[PDB]
DNA sequence: CGTCTGCCCGCTATGAGCGTTGCATTTATCAGGGTTCTGGTCCACAGTAT
DNA sequence: ATACTGTGGACCAGAACCCTGATAAATGCAACGCTCATAGCGGGCAGACG
């Protein structure tokens, strides 16, 4: 599945992290003014492609949305966030002095009489903090995620011990809200990633689902687990009777007892669940201007795309009009930014006018983005009424 | 299987496996029995185990557990090997390699007394508080299953609790402390106590490991320890004088519940057969009181090498 | 393990490791019927091979896959017609070992993201997306996560195909919205005999013909 | 009412009614081979007429019932040769109902 | 105010998930034999009494 | 010096665990039935124009 990593040992320099395995085998924490840089990518465009023929330049061009990353304000609190809340749950599971062994003898029982409550030692703490996140549909939460969480080896192998420490894991909810279907799904991408099978061993033999519960806080403990996330919470809310406010709880023993740190991502219909009922982080699209002067991401997005243009005759810099037609159909969704600069080329080079203007954009928006015209509409607005439907904005 | 536990120092393997079942949610042992080993045949057994190989191939990757190791450093086997020999030494040691049980106990033919006797579960009590405030596990210990002494080299005697090994055949039993606590204190002798201080660092000693004498060597050894010692008839014994010696150094009830309870009257005694040509290996019980009662300043590794050199 | 004991050295100060691949593309074709759907899809196609076998390699590339949708609605039925097809595009049997009842939709709906990277796919066009609408299986929302979740993990492209009825399907919020135009969408019409101001040559030229 | 417990809890000492009461006895005949041990008894219990209906109530009382032991010693057979003779007698089907089942002993 | 227009509404058919059942498989019980293993036994020899 | 006491040594037969076969009893799995949500048609009954 994943490609192991032999463990070298490192030598924090905090008085906390004194002789934890599991967070000197890890990557050396980096400063800010390198974590708006790791992130960045941008494809190549050598410059003798302006001269090939046609098909190849409608096929390079294809490749701009996969390709192209800029990092913002905001994903340098995610990564520090994330670090933070990655080696802080490694504190209370150190495996040479007796601290690891202490929580798998707590979890034979729980297995044993099925309940999440059964303790057997009393000084087995565990601390792992928790996070929430909240944004619109195509605003870049998955794609900054991954982006984020690639700068950690995942499987890692030490040998002192006889431990392969699972850096993270990543899965979803199914589409109904259901309860044996998240079970599995942990199970099929922790043997996925490693190359096991945990799904033939547990969940084939008809357990029920306490059984299932309590067996999986325990192989996420054989396997040091140092983050588990949980995409599309909003599928929770199509639970069965009374079974949204069961995994609710459920997220919670695994944070305050076992210790594994939970992240949920989600779209603002989930803030409904939590509201009837974990820190909060809210993400909005870009605004043209905020503090009465042109706003500064907008300005360097806008320009650092602009230059990846493989039609013949380019234009030399971008112009204000084009920016404000820009801003103005796109009104700052991630997704709708870079797919309209896409199919714009993809125009321009068939229809013969290798040239990018402010008409060809509003024709190509009419023409291949009909289904998404009603909420960008609704977003022009800026009527609250309207947005109380869909739109995902948070009030 | 992907996480065996590395085996903790001076622990049995049968704790290992116990452990490493605890470790991943496992209830079911016929569950346990089908991951680890992938056959339902296998049977648990506390020292000299067999079926090895399957578990140094779970600890491959780290480097230094190999079957060798296992066997000199985790089991009982330093107590059978010396005094067996080296012609069944080897063969035993192959043996174990593989999938024959019942024909490692009968190779180490002083272990193939047919039914034994004292399965039940021992511990001491007063190390299982030293076990958890240095590991924070609790594991079954080689000092505690001695073949016939019930009694911890350091503390005393041992508590015994009434659940057998062969209650069970398939079903591997790990110590849980909450059901542990069972402290009471018991009579003490101090003179096995004393026997099993002497008898522990043979345990722990590399030169059982490639130094064994053979039958005619212990013979030998025997007529001239007891021609320098003088207390002798023409080639022959006073059969008075050793015998008195014997029961100066340990009473008659440590005799007695070692199940080596000396008989005078009889033709057939143990310590006789020991004089006498050898025919068959003894137990460690036998030489060690033997050394013990006849060179009373000198350790059990220097004696063995003294035995074996000439 | 060369640049993970470089950065840990302190040599080298980024590296990335392995990543994720991104979501799916994904196509919506939408006209009235009688319009041609089929038959230029069916024409396009044609020229593509559809098994290709590898020497070198053990896989047979199966460059593209065409089912359809139930008149049910249900959503386990088009889990079954996957299989069905792929059993007659290769010779193998599928929906005697996968096609169980004791598989949800969840567990069926994974077991067909492994197959489909055995057989390295490289379409998924389904055909009448129409018959979704009014199922009793389940509620609108527990199909408009289906779809998205179907995107989210097989890993080959989709395309769908429709009456102008599918639009209300696909248009109910931007998550499903974003994703059914996800490459363009493309909307057919009858041919108009006046084009501005002058007649058609598109017209002239199929009826002379 | 006492029996129905019995047969929920499985334990045969239970009660519900503290006033019932057992007045029966026990025999034990021991006897050499070829002594008339089974032609005497045939004879004695052939006085009665065994199968009796009554009128006023519903029930079909049955003077006396006879069955023998498995050869295999076993303790499910014991059970069945019961049925088997009750419903040899009656012309009812109760092996089916109660052998037939997965019931312990 | 009553039959037609809306409304109610009991009813009916369908499908995905969960709980139950019968057959084949595994597991356990018991008798028989046997084959080497070892455990006590008797014979011949050395050294001592007439 | 030579005949009797003690003893070293070579040694057979009871016996314990392993292998084989036949019969009875305890599970595991593939198959089948129970239950809950969802959609709709048509008939029978509260308020209409006449
Ligand atoms: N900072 C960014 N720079 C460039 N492209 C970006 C950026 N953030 C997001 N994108 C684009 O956003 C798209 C990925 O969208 P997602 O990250 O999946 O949105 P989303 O949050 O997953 O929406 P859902 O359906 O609610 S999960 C790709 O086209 C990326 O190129
Ligand atoms: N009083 C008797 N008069 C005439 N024949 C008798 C008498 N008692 C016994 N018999 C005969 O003896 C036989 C009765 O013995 P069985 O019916 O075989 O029972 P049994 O004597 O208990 O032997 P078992 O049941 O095998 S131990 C029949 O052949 C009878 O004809
Ligand atoms: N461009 C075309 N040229 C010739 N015939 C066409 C063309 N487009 C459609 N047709 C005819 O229309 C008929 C019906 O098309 P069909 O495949 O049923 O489309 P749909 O399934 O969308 O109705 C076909 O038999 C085909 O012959
Ligand atoms: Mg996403
Ligand atoms: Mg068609
Ligand atoms: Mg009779
Ligand atoms: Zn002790």
């Amino acid at each position: 599945g994943a490609t192991r990593i032999q463990a070298v040992y490192r030598d924090t320099g905090v008085e906390a992290y004194r002789d934890n395995p599991f967070i000197e085998a890890l990557p050396p924490l980096q400063e800010s003014v390198n974590s708006a840089a790791s992130l960045k990518s941008s494809l190549q465009l050598t410059s003798s492609d302006l001269q090939k023929s046609r098909v190849i330049r409608a096929h390079t061009i294809c490749r701009i949305p996969d390709d192209y990353f800029q990092p913002l304000g905001t994903h340098l609190l995610l990564s520090e966030r994330i670090s933070v809340m990655i080696r802080g749950g490694y504190v209370g599971r150190n495996p040479k002095t007796g601290d690891l062994q202490k929580h798998l003898q707590n979890g034979y029982e729980r297995v044993q009489t099925g309940e999440l409550e059964t303790f057997r030692f009393e000084e087995a703490r565990s601390t792992a903090q928790s996070l929430l996140l909240i944004g619109c549909s195509g605003s870049g939460k998955t794609t900054s995620l991954h982006r984020i969480l690639a700068t950690y080896p995942q499987v890692i192998y030490h040998r002192e011990l006889n431990v392969e420490q699972v850096v993270y894991l990543k899965i979803d909810c199914s589409h109904n809200g259901s309860l044996k279907e998240i079970c599995l799904n942990f199970f099929r991408a922790l043997d996925r990633a490693l190359g096991s099978n945990y799904e033939r061993r547990y969940g084939l033999k008809r357990h029920g689902i306490e059984t299932m519960l309590a067996l999986m806080s325990q192989i996420a403990n054989a396997h040091a687990l140092g983050l588990l996330v949980i995409d599309e919470i909003q599928h929770l809310s199509r639970s069965r009777s009374g079974g949204s406010q069961e995994m609710l709880n459920f997220f919670v023993t695994m944070v305050n007892i076992i210790g594994v740190p939970v992240m949920l991502i989600g779209t603002p219909k989930a803030r409904e669940i939590f509201e009837a009922d974990f820190g909060a982080i809210f993400w909005d699209p870009i605004q043209q201007t905020q503090r009465g002067k042109p706003n500064q991401e907008w300005i360097a997005f806008t320009d650092n795309l602009w230059q990846l243009q493989l039609l013949q005759r380019k234009d030399a810099l971008l112009s204000d009009e084009v920016r404000d037609v820009w801003y103005e159909l796109s009104q700052g969704v991630m997704d709708i930014v870079v797919k309209l600069f896409v199919l714009a080329q993809l125009r321009a080079l068939a229809l013969g006018n290798e040239r990018i203007t402010a008409g060809l954009l509003r024709q190509v928006y009419q023409d291949e983005l009909k289904p998404v015209h009603p909420m960008l509409e609704a977003l022009r607005s800026g009527i609250p009424e309207r947005i109380a439907r869909y739109s995902d904005l948070v009030v | 299987m992907r996480n065996f536990p590395v085996p903790y120092s001076n622990e049995l393997i049968y704790s290992t496996i116990a452990r490493a079942g605890v470790y991943q949610g496992i209830v079911s042992p016929k569950q346990l029995l089908d991951e680890v080993y992938g056959n339902r045949k296998v049977v648990a057994t506390l020292g000299l185990p067999s079926h090895l190989g399957v578990i140094a191939r779970h600890l491959h990757q780290t480097g230094r557990y190999a079957v060798q190791q296992l066997i000199y450093e985790h089991t009982l086997f330093p107590l059978y090997a010396p005094f067996v020999g080296k012609e069944r030494r080897d063969e035993a040691i192959r043996l174990m390699e593989y999938q024959a049980q019942g024909a490692v106990h009968l190779m180490l033919g002083v272990a193939a007394s047919r039914v034994k006797s004292d399965n039940r579960f021992r511990y001491c009590p007063d190390c299982v508080a030293l076990q958890l405030n240095r590991y924070g596990e609790a594991f079954w210990q080689r000092d505690w299953y001695l073949p016939a002494l019930p009694y911890c080299p350091k503390h005393g005697a041992l508590v015994f609790f009434d659940r057998a090994v062969d209650d069970h055949r398939h079903q591997f039993w790990a110590l849980g402390h909450t059901e542990l606590l069972s402290d009471y204190p018991k009579d003490s002798l101090s003179q096995l106590t004393a026997l099993a201080a002497y008898i522990a660092p043979l345990l722990d000693a590399p030169r059982a490991q490639e130094l064994s004498p053979s039958l005619e060597q212990w013979t030998l050894f025997y007529q001239r320890l007891a021609q320098d010692l003088g207390l002798t008839k023409s080639k022959h014994i006073r059969h008075d004088l050793v015998a008195e010696r014997v029961r100066q150094t340990f009473s008659d009830e440590a005799l007695e519940k070692l199940d080596l309870k000396l008989a005078e009257n009889k033709d057939t005694c143990w310590l006789k057969s020991i004089f006498r040509k050898h025919r068959k290996a003894f137990s460690y019980l036998q030489h060690s009181i033997v050394w013990q009662a006849l060179l009373p300043k000198l350790t059990v590794i220097e004696a063995l090498q003294q035995a074996s050199a000439l | 393990q060369n640049g993970y004991e470089r950065v840990q050295t302190g040599e080298l100060e980024t590296f990335r490791f392995e990543e994720a691949r991104s979501t799916a593309q994904s196509l919506l074709l939408i006209g009235c019927s009688g319009s041609g759907k089929t038959t230029s899809l069916h024409r396009i196609l044609a020229t593509y091979p559809q098994v290709i076998y590898h020497r070198e390699l053990n896989v047979e590339q199966v460059v593209y896959l065409k089912i359809d949708c139930s008149h049910n609605g249900s959503l386990k039925e088009i889990c079954l017609n996957f299989f069905r097809a792929l059993d007659r595009a290769l010779g193998s049997n599928y929906e005697r070992r996968y096609g169980l009842k004791r598989h949800g939709i969840e567990t069926m709906l994974a077991l067909m993201s492994q197959i489909a990277n055995a057989h390295a796919l490289g379409l998924l066009v389904i055909d009448e997306i129409q018959h979704l609408s009014r199922s009793r299986s389940g509620g609108s929302q527990e199909m408009l996560n289906f779809f998205v979740t179907m995107v989210n993990i097989i890993g080959v492209p989709v395309m769908l195909i429709g009456t102008p009825k599918a639009r209300e399907i696909f248009e109910a919020d931007l998550r499903s919205a974003r994703r059914g135009a996800g490459f363009g969408a493309i909307f057919w019409d009858p041919i108009q005999q006046t084009q501005r101001g002058k007649p058609n040559q598109e017209w002239i030229a199929f009826t002379d013909n």
